[PDB]
């Protein structure tokens, strides 16, 4: 899963 | 023909978001400073790319309507555009006018940074080809937004929702081409054509990174996620 990219997108 | 108040508003907003990136001088001054080894250059370029991805996600989030899109499509749009956007930005930096022989020295340092010649030649060919177009910062910013909001991207569920966001940006760029370059009615077509050329840097990207003349290929976890390496 792209968890770092998903986190940067949510915030 | 001319930009409508909403189009002027959109252009200025895209420009403010795009200007939040690391200055071309901040990148060129580090390279042109001293002659660094392949191990040092790979570490310098890895940090440059990590910062590029970080600012790209922030720029992407600011694109009008991007937050309204499905979460899975958002990831696929960023992952599918990251490499193309880095090469479009690298082209902008290389083509920035510097003092006599500085651009030639920058080209020399990149060519001798550890990278295989098989990947360098089409890269500097693309940078020199992009330069010939004499693009303005607004064209670079809008072209980046168009690259990110490409509906014809892999694993996208709702293409039409992406189409609706890209369309006003294409319209703004088309108007700007007719304004800045009325002498060349094919200028807009050239820009769009350069997007297909950008797509060629995707397939062999991870190959270029691993074939780097360094004993160990260390990347940041964010680069590993975006570039599908390590
Ligand atoms: C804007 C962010 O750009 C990068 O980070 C590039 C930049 N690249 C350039 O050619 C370049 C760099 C500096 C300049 F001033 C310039 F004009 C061009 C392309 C490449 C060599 C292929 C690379 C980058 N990062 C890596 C990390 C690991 C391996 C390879 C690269």
């Amino acid at each position: 899963d792209h968890q770092l990219l998903r986190y940067l997108l949510d915030k | 023909m001319e930009l409508t108040p909403d189009q002027q508003t959109l252009l200025h907003f895209i420009m403010d978001s795009y200007n939040k990136q690391r200055m071309p001088q901040e990148i060129t001054n580090k390279i042109l400073k001293e002659a660094f080894s392949a191990e040092e250059n790979f570490l310098i370029l890895t940090e440059m790319a990590t910062n590029h991805v970080q600012v790209l996600v922030e720029f992407t989030k600011k694109l009008p309507g991007f937050q309204t899109l499905d979460h899975e499509d958002q990831i696929a749009l960023l992952k599918g555009s990251a490499v193309e956007a880095m090469f479009l930005r690298s082209a902008e930096i290389f083509n920035k006018k510097l003092p006599s022989g500085h651009s030639d020295l920058l080209e020399a340092r990149i060519r001798n940074s550890g990278i295989s010649d098989e990947y360098i030649t089409p890269m500097f060919s693309f940078y020199k080809s992009i330069g010939e177009l004499k693009m303005t910062q607004e064209e670079y910013a809008l072209l980046t937004a168009i690259v990110i909001l490409s509906p014809d991207r892999q694993y996208i569920k709702d293409r039409e929702a992406v189409e609706k966001l890209q369309e006003p940006l294409l319209d703004v760029l088309q108007k700007l081409c007719k304004i800045h370059q009325p002498e060349n009615p094919q200028h807009f077509a050239c820009l769009l054509g350069r997007l297909t050329e950008l797509r060629t840097f995707n397939h062999h990207h991870a190959e270029m990174l691993m074939s780097w003349r360094v004993n160990d290929h260390k990347f940041t976890p964010l680069l590993c996620e975006i570039w599908d390496v390590q």
